[PDB]
Parts: structure tokens; C-alpha cells; sequence
RNA sequence: UGGAGAGUUUGAUCCUGGCUCAGGGUGAACGCUGGCGGCGUGCCUAAGACAUGCAAGUCGUGCGGGCCGCGGGGUUUUACUCCGUGGUCAGCGGCGGACGGGUGAGUAACGCGUGGGUGACCUACCCGGAAGAGGGGGACAACCCGGGGAAACUCGGGCUAAUCCCCCAUGUGGACCCGCCCCUUGGGGUGUGUCCAAAGGGCUUUGCCCGCUUCCGGAUGGGCCCGCGUCCCAUCAGCUAGUUGGUGGGGUAAUGGCCCACCAAGGCGACGACGGGUAGCCGGUCUGAGAGGAUGGCCGGCCACAGGGGCACUGAGACACGGGCCCCACUCCUACGGGAGGCAGCAGUUAGGAAUCUUCCGCAAUGGGCGCAAGCCUGACGGAGCGACGCCGCUUGGAGGAAGAAGCCCUUCGGGGUGUAAACUCCUGAACCCGGGACGAAACCCCCGACGAGGGGACUGACGGUACCGGGGUAAUAGCGCCGGCCAACUCCGUGCCAGCAGCCGCGGUAAUACGGAGGGCGCGAGCGUUACCCGGAUUCACUGGGCGUAAAGGGCGUGUAGGCGGCCUGGGGCGUCCCAUGUGAA
């Protein structure tokens, strides 16, 4: 079976491609905890329906370039900044953590 | 290895009465009466509380010495007691008494099992029919123990079996005298045994 | 090439053969294919060979060449319905 | 010294030869035709492309290309061949092309 | 079926806490010692350099020859020439040299492990099924002249065969463009158009054997893609222009930014990107009560490399260890222009090192390449040789006293030990000596039958006269470390913070069970000790299973981002969680 994974488009700025955060819930090997890490695809999408915000499943697929091996199987939920904002923080918080506290 | 020295000074060393002398031992010399204490210049003066290790070693030492084996060899067997089911303490002394050498003491073929392994290296022995010249040989039950056909007629032989006449053996052992043979029944129990060892202690010199 | 030759198992001065199908490229005593039976030259065993006699004529009929040596023992444990 | 399995490398060369002259007669042959597709020469250009196609299928025979290296080959040359002559042009001939 | 603790901070105590010891392991080495077999095992350094020898070929049932023969022909005879058959040499051609054998340098990577994908693909030889071979033409070596080069070799000229190359024909069928269909990534059909098939040998020769051609399946082997897993350093925080995506083309067996031209401006990172360190991964291995820790040596699977760097050719498959080209670094030959090599194949040599083996036998068995076969080739492999290097089995049967001009002890020659412990009472009989003598080996082949049908009383043994079996028979090697507590084993003399011992605590300063002898004792025994390393004890990185008022440890205090965590009730969902069935988890 081609493996099928449902995530988050927190990218619509490419042509033709999507990203898509995918999350997994396993847990820890030695201490038992349960822990939340994710990665993100880049999915593959010809007419570019599927927008910033949307949760999509996508599908294990031939190859389209580099790293770019997924196709947007189906949408599941329409829009939701929020999840998408969770992922924008993440991000935002790196300005800081670098050889100073710039005034960025 | 196999010791091969003085005997009867270990016969004290220990403390209890040993029998490796053979019949040697029943006339009032298997070093017992005379000086049961312990060889060297210091046999007579009065010891201390021994550490609970030395009289776990001690008491092994009686073991082994008994059957008179190497500890390379001794040990080999304790391992594969523990590991085997059932009770570690008395599988090991069934395998003891499994011991070829030991099961032709037992059915009182040689006087002395120490006279008694030479005995066995010298292929004076069948089993179910074939030859045996190893003192290690695990006797089954069912195996049917003789002394050799061309080698029949012998010396110590002659005299050791027929003294052995009008006597009879553990009850893990059938014996046909006048026709030297007797299968090995039954691995003896520990009821079945007269063994002055606490094989207890054995296992907690071990299972340091 | 898929064939059906004698993998050794023994030890030193005691052979003991392994029937088994593999890919000839392969070295003798490698990852084989599939085990269908064992030889014993000593004979030393009441059974001293024995074959699944119907897993070979599976492989037979998709061209697993045997050895000629290996041959003897199919034909030997009636792997063909020669008469 | 002297190991004649180098007999096998002298042998190569002479292979060597016949399959980079077979396949250079294909790539000056097949220019050739989508060339004259261009100027929509129609007769000529499918008469120079059946010929090349041929040449193809004949190089995939032996050894030289075989497999769709050559079905490839022969649908890359079609395909643009085709697409030159319906810019103005009409298939006229109809020479190695489906109706 | 599974869990032991001890010594050591104090005048003494309880904590805390480190250090050490007892256990198990080893591809080991070093010291003393060393009898036998069997089976394993044996450069951990210099992936340094390598002498010599052998290590991958085979097929005359693909083709034509050269040389040395021998015989039979045509002529009245010779000359000239025709045919047959031996031996040998290379050439052309087919298949194989991409397996097998070696290594761990590199690689932190879809390399490996595990589970999936391939409507994105390939697969020589093998298996099953359907169909086919008609006619023409060409060349290059061998050979034959001629030239250059010291050599390695190289150049020009001429002739010729083929299962070598090529053009027509046949189209079962297949490939390609374009379509009306079914499928849904490039999977199957179907029509018109174009395009593509072939080889001949062998005999007991017009019918059999080995081949040849196209296609559809099977099997085997493999490419590529994805989920997850996979070391340390944050005193390595930002990284990236083919960089990220797109349309188009190239290329490939095939996807893809693999590559190219244009267009868009993306992609990645604290869930650790980028950089640095180290290392081939796994099955497994050692340890541990387990959870865990350590490791990847033999053996098996995969990967990578073949003096270092790069590259294509040939081919079903190679970027090709014993193939080709180029550059570099070495070592050789050199008629100074040039040429020749690559043991990390088996042995072997030298260097380095604490340390790691025979230039042995064999084609008998197993496996592989080619061949119709006969057979050949096979340092793969099967055996032997050396090394207590490991594991296991085995021998040294054991019934008899004591005389120091520097080693038989014990109170200033004194009281007992060694100790039933023999240079000699019996008995059995390792070594050794005679004789028998293997299994491993029945196929390939030839006979009968339908050239697989119980017929092969064809032939086949390196190991090896070895193992095993029977007869004869000799009392016939014992070491090493310990003995103050942990830690089983105590006495005398010498020595006086000296000589020395010492794993930790410590002993030696004249009365030392601690140093050095001796007697005795303990442990183990063809071994015993030392050093090195791994786990253990160590609940001393605490997941099981620890801590932070004074023992080491609460941030000087706050605000709050990410993240972690979340009161009570009802309903849907079923990611975590649980259960059943099932495929995988090779050996
Ligand atoms: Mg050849
Ligand atoms: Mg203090
Ligand atoms: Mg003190
Ligand atoms: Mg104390
Ligand atoms: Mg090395
Ligand atoms: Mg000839
Ligand atoms: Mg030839
Ligand atoms: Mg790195
Ligand atoms: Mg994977
Ligand atoms: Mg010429
Ligand atoms: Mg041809
Ligand atoms: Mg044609
Ligand atoms: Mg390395
Ligand atoms: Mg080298
Ligand atoms: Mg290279
Ligand atoms: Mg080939
Ligand atoms: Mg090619
Ligand atoms: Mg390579
Ligand atoms: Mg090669
Ligand atoms: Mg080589
Ligand atoms: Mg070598
Ligand atoms: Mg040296
Ligand atoms: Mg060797
Ligand atoms: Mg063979
Ligand atoms: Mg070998
Ligand atoms: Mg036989
Ligand atoms: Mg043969
Ligand atoms: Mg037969
Ligand atoms: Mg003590
Ligand atoms: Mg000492
Ligand atoms: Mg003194
Ligand atoms: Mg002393
Ligand atoms: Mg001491
Ligand atoms: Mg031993
Ligand atoms: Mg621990
Ligand atoms: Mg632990
Ligand atoms: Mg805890
Ligand atoms: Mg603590
Ligand atoms: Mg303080
Ligand atoms: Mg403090
Ligand atoms: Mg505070
Ligand atoms: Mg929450
Ligand atoms: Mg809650
Ligand atoms: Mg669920
Ligand atoms: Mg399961
Ligand atoms: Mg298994």
C-alpha cells in the first residue's frame, strides 16, 4: 500500500506545490512519554486547488522532482489560520536564539 | 590432574571420613583414627570462627574431592544443573553418580573409585556392549554395565568381585554377580545417597 | 541461472550435505533460495537422505538445473516416475 | 605477462566502431528530418523519416540499441515530426504517419 | 527459574561520597612451565612496499589457415598438382572473464536495518506456450610482401572463411505516431499508416541432436522511490544558487533538479539545519536479575574500495582487482626519444609492532566457467603443516627413611612435622612394536528400453596405511600463584624507614605470619600468573532505580514566547491505547 498521511498546507508558495505538515504521535522508547514530532512534505498539486490553511491527505507517489514525492490525495477540512499560525510562531521565535538579540 | 598425590592428608583436611583409599580404609588406616587432624605442623591448635565463605569452600572441597575430578571438569557440571529443571542441588549430584567411573565404584567392581578411573582408562569396561575408556561417560538408565569378555579373568578382578558376593547395591542398581553385568535402573535421589555434604552450601559457593 | 546443487554442512572429516535451490551465481555456502531435503555419504542414520519430493518437481518446473550429482539423489528417492 | 583474454578488448574496438557509426548515421538522419518538417517539405521529410525509422529499429536488432532505447527514439522523432507539419502544412504524402 | 557484597575519611558514630577488590569475557600479548590427541582459531600496527611461483578460461560439433610429419591419387617417369589423417601454434568467432577469492580505506549516507511502492523499470544462461528461417552481397585478421622502433611494439600494401557484418523477402507477432474503447499516473485492448525477424553445425544423414529468430508468460537476479530506526560536540545557529518549484528538451531500461535553456522566488533549521569529531551497517557477540551497557572478530547477508585522482568503451550486466584511456606518486628497463608494472588472490619476503602461520598435498568429494560429449580450467574448495591461541576429552597407577665444611624444618640442637607420602609388595600397561584396514563413491559414461527405465560386477580416495580393530608390552612428565584484612592458607632464620613489597587499606625504625630465604599450608593443574580492554558489582546518569535547608546541587527577582501539562456533564469521531485474525521476522 502506498502510505497515506493527513497534515496541514502551511505553504502555498510555490508553483504547482504545497507544503504539508504532517504530525505523528508516538511514544518514547526509553521513557514511555508520549511525544508530538511532525515533518513537513512537499506535495505535489496541478491545478493549484488545495490553498494555504487546508488539511489534506496525501499519497506516497512516482516521483516529481527532488524531494517533491507526494501527491494531494483528497481535502479533509477547509481553512484554519490557526494551525497554520502555530507553525508561523515556530518560526518567528529564531530571530532571537542567534549570536545576539538583534532589533529584528 | 585428577589430584594424583597423598590422599589420606585431604582425608583430614576437610574433616570427615573419606573413603578414596578404597579398602584400604576399613582396616583402621584411612589416616582417620591415629591423628584426624588436619595436616601440616598446625594440625593441632584450635582454629577461629571461619569466614561463611571457607566452610562453603570446605564443603565444596569434600565434593569434589570425593569424586575426585577436576574443577574445570566439576564446574562444567553445576552449570548445566542449574540451567536443567527441576531442583539444581540434587540434579547435580545425579550427574556425579551418572559418571561411568563412579557407577563402577558404586557396583563394586574396584574397592576405590580413585583405583577405579585407572581401571576404566584401560578399557576393562562395556557398555550394552562396546568399550568405554572415559571416566566422563553419562550413563543412561537402561544401560547394562560389564566387565570385559577377552579381559575377563583378571587379578584384582577375581578378587574384587568375589568379595562382592553376598552384598548388595543402591537401589538405582541391579547387579549380576556371577556374571559380572547389572544395568543402571534409576538417577538416584538424594534420599538415596550417604553423601556427608550439605550440597546447599555447594550452590551458594557458586551462586557467589 | 536457478539450480539445485549440495550446500556443505558438516565439519571437518564428517560431510554433510544440504539440498537446496539457489541461484548458481551465488557462492556454495551462502544465502540460498529454499531447503528441500539433506544428504548424508556416511550413511550413518536409518535416513540418511531425504527430499520433498514435491517442492522439487516445483522447482523442476521452472527450470532449476540440478547437478549432476544431485541428480542421482532425485532420481534415488524416486523424484521421477521413471518406469 | 600476455593474458589473451585481451583478444576480448581488440575485439571491443571493432565494436566499438560499428555501433558509433550505426547510431551517428541515426542523429544526422533524424535531424535531417524534422528539418525538412520545419519548412513543411512533406514528401521529402517522411521519406527521410521512414528511412529513419528504419535505420532505428534495424540499429535496436543487434546490440547497438535495443530495448525502448530505440521505441523512444522512434517516438521522440514522430512525435516533433508530426507537430512540424501540422504548423501549415497538411500530411499530403502520407508516408510513415496514421491518418 | 531470577537480584550476596567487602575494604577505605573517625579517638569512636551515623550519613554523604569517590577509590579499590571479589565475577564473567578475549583474534590477545609477556613471565615461569610445558605430555597427548580431536575440533576451532591465528597482522588488532603499515588500505606500507613487494622477489619468485601458481591463481580464468574454454569450445575443431562456429571458420580459414601456418609449421613439422605420414599415406592414397592424376603422368610411361620426373617436375607440377589433387585427396585423406596425425601432432603443434596463434588468428577469426561464441560463451565466460561483472561469479567466485581479498580488504575496511572511504561513507552519518535511502549506506545499512525493518516495512512497503514500481500505471517508473531491466534480467544472459534456465522453464512453459505460439509461430518462422527464402534469396542475394560485404569486410577484417590469420596468412603474404614491405617500412619504422634499442625496446614495448608500431606503420603501409595484398588475399580469404564463418554461427562475424550488411540489403532485399516472409509479419504468427512485435515497436511508433494518431484515433472512437476499457482501465485509471506510462495498465490492458483495437483500427488505418510506417518500421523490424533469422545460422548454421553434428552424426548410426532427407529425420534425429545442439543451436538460430520474433513474441507471451514463469522463475531467478537486480535498478529506482517512500515510512520509520541508526554515534558524540551548541565552546558548530543560522544554512542554500541547481539552491526550491515550474513549462520544455536532453539522457536513462526507468522516475527525478540527474543534466541543459528559459520563467517564478523559493527550500532548510532548536523536533538541532549548516560545520566539526569518530565509524562500514546488520544477523549476531560479551555482560547484566532485568531494563540496560559494550561491541560488529570467525561464520552469513548487504555496502564500499582494488597504489591516489578522473573517465568512457564493450556488454544482458562493469565504471570492470589479475580490462582500456589520462593525470599524479613511487619502483624498474632505457641505445635518453621512450617503454614497463599494482599480492586488500594462495603461499612467501621485508618494514612497522608487545604480537599473528607452510613459498606444503589434491581434482577423490562439493561448488563454478566452457564443451554434444570426451574433457579442460578452478591457491573457490576438500585435507595436511606450524602456534597450550581457545574449547573439550586424556596420561604422569603409587602399600616402606632421613649423614648442613654458604638451601630436611619446628624454643640458642629443640618439641613435633612432611605422611602412607617411594629409588624398588603386588596389579593393570600411556609410549612403543608387529598384522588387518576403511567409510567418505556414485553419478557424469557405455550397454537393454522412448541415446533420463533399477543393466552402470567399466573407472574413480588428496586425507592415508590415517582413523578404527586385534595380538605384544615398559610404573611411565608437574608445574604456577598464593598464605596481614577484604581472601581459602603460619611457623623459623636473615634484614632494621635499609634492601624491598604494594590491586585498595598499608608493612619495614632489632624481637616483621606483609620484605628475602626455609619448612609447612591453601588454590589451581598442562597449565598457572602479570598487563591491556569490555560489561559487572555501580540504585555511581537512577526508565525500572538517585538526588538539590547545612553533604555537590534552586536560576539574584520578575514578565512572558515556544513547548509540557489541564475542573465537572452529554454526544459524534477512533490518532494514541486495547483485542482478534493474518503476512513478515532467511540460514
Ligand atoms: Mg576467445
Ligand atoms: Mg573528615
Ligand atoms: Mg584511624
Ligand atoms: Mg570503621
Ligand atoms: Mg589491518
Ligand atoms: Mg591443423
Ligand atoms: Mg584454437
Ligand atoms: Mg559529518
Ligand atoms: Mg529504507
Ligand atoms: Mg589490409
Ligand atoms: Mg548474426
Ligand atoms: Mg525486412
Ligand atoms: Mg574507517
Ligand atoms: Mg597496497
Ligand atoms: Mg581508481
Ligand atoms: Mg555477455
Ligand atoms: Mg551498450
Ligand atoms: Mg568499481
Ligand atoms: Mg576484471
Ligand atoms: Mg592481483
Ligand atoms: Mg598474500
Ligand atoms: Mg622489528
Ligand atoms: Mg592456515
Ligand atoms: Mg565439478
Ligand atoms: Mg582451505
Ligand atoms: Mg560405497
Ligand atoms: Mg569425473
Ligand atoms: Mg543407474
Ligand atoms: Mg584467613
Ligand atoms: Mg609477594
Ligand atoms: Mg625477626
Ligand atoms: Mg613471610
Ligand atoms: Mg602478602
Ligand atoms: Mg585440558
Ligand atoms: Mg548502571
Ligand atoms: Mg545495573
Ligand atoms: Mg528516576
Ligand atoms: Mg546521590
Ligand atoms: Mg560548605
Ligand atoms: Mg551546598
Ligand atoms: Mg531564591
Ligand atoms: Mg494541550
Ligand atoms: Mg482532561
Ligand atoms: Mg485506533
Ligand atoms: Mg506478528
Ligand atoms: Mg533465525
Amino acid at each position: 500500500p502506498k502510505k497515506v498521511l493527513t497534515g496541514v498546507v502551511v505553504s502555498d508558495k510555490m508553483q504547482k506545490t504545497v507544503t504539508v505538515l504532517v504530525e505523528r504521535q508516538f511514544p518514547h522508547p526509553l521513557y514511555g512519554k508520549v511525544i508530538k514530532r511532525s515533518k513537513k512534505y512537499l506535495a505535489h498539486d496541478p491545478e493549484e486547488k488545495y490553498k494555504l490553511g487546508d488539511v489534506v491527505e496525501i499519497i506516497e507517489s512516482r516521483p516529481i522532482s527532488k524531494r517533491k514525492r507526494f501527491r494531494v490525495l483528497r481535502l479533509v477540512e477547509s481553512g484554519r489560520m490557526d494551525l497554520v499560525e502555530k507553525y508561523l510562531i515556530r518560526r518567528q521565535n529564531y530571530q532571537s536564539l542567534s549570536k545576539r538579540g538583534g532589533k529584528a | 590432574g585428577r589430584y594424583i598425590g597423598p590422599v589420606c592428608r585431604l582425608c583430614r583436611r576437610e574433616g570427615v571420613k573419606l573413603y578414596l583409599k578404597g579398602e584400604r580404609c576399613y582396616s583402621p588406616k584411612c589416616a582417620m583414627e591415629r591423628r584426624p587432624y588436619p595436616p601440616g605442623q598446625h594440625g593441632q591448635k584450635r582454629a577461629r570462627r571461619p569466614s561463611d565463605y571457607a566452610v562453603r569452600l570446605r564443603e565444596k572441597q569434600k565434593l569434589r574431592r570425593i569424586y575426585g575430578i577436576s574443577e574445570r571438569q566439576f564446574r562444567n557440571l553445576f552449570e548445566e544443573a542449574s540451567k536443567k529443571k527441576g531442583v539444581t542441588g540434587s540434579v547435580f549430584l545425579g550427574l556425579l553418580e551418572s559418571r561411568l567411573d563412579n557407577v563402577v565404584y558404586r557396583l563394586g567392581f574396584a574397592v576405590s573409585r580413585r583405583q577405579a578411573r585407572q581401571l576404566v582408562r584401560h578399557g576393562h569396561i562395556t557398555v550394552n556392549g562396546r568399550r568405554v575408556d572415559l571416566p566422563s561417560y553419562r550413563v543412561r538408565p537402561g544401560d547394562e554395565i560389564a566387565v570385559a569378555e577377552k579381559s575377563r579373568n583378571l587379578e584384582l578382578i577375581r578378587q574384587n568381585l568375589e568379595a562382592m558376593k553376598g552384598r548388595k547395591v543402591g537401589p538405582w542398581l541391579s547387579l549380576d554377580v556371577e556374571g559380572m553385568k547389572g544395568k543402571f535402573l534409576r538417577l538416584p535421589d538424594r534420599e538415596d545417597l550417604a553423601l556427608p555434604v550439605n550440597e546447599q552450601l555447594v550452590i551458594e559457593f557458586y551462586s557467589r | 541461472m536457478v539450480k539445485i546443487r549440495l550446500a556443505r554442512f558438516g565439519s571437518k572429516h564428517n560431510p554433510h550435505y544440504r539440498i537446496v535451490v539457489t541461484d548458481a551465481r551465488r557462492k556454495r555456502d551462502g544465502k540460498y533460495i529454499e531447503k528441500i531435503g539433506y544428504y548424508d555419504p556416511r550413511k550413518t542414520t536409518p535416513d540418511w537422505l531425504k527430499v520433498d519430493v514435491e517442492r522439487a518437481r516445483y522447482w523442476l518446473s521452472v527450470g532449476a538445473q540440478p547437478t549432476d550429482t544431485a541428480r542421482r539423489l532425485l532420481r534415488q528417492a524416486g523424484v521421477f516416475r521413471q518406469e | 605477462r600476455n593474458l589473451s583474454a585481451l583478444k576480448r578488448h581488440r575485439q571491443s574496438l571493432k565494436r566499438r566502431l560499428r555501433n558509433k557509426a550505426k547510431k551517428s548515421a541515426i542523429k544526422t538522419l533524424s535531424k535531417k528530418a524534422i528539418q525538412l518538417a520545419q519548412e513543411g517539405k512533406a514528401e521529402e521529410a517522411l521519406k527521410i523519416m521512414r528511412k529513419a525509422e528504419s535505420l532505428i529499429d534495424k540499429a535496436a536488432k543487434g546490440s547497438t540499441l535495443h530495448k525502448n532505447a530505440a521505441a523512444r527514439r522512434k517516438s521522440r522523432l514522430m512525435r516533433k515530426v508530426r507537430q512540424l507539419l501540422e504548423a501549415a502544412g497538411a500530411p499530403l504524402i502520407g508516408g510513415g504517419l496514421s491518418a
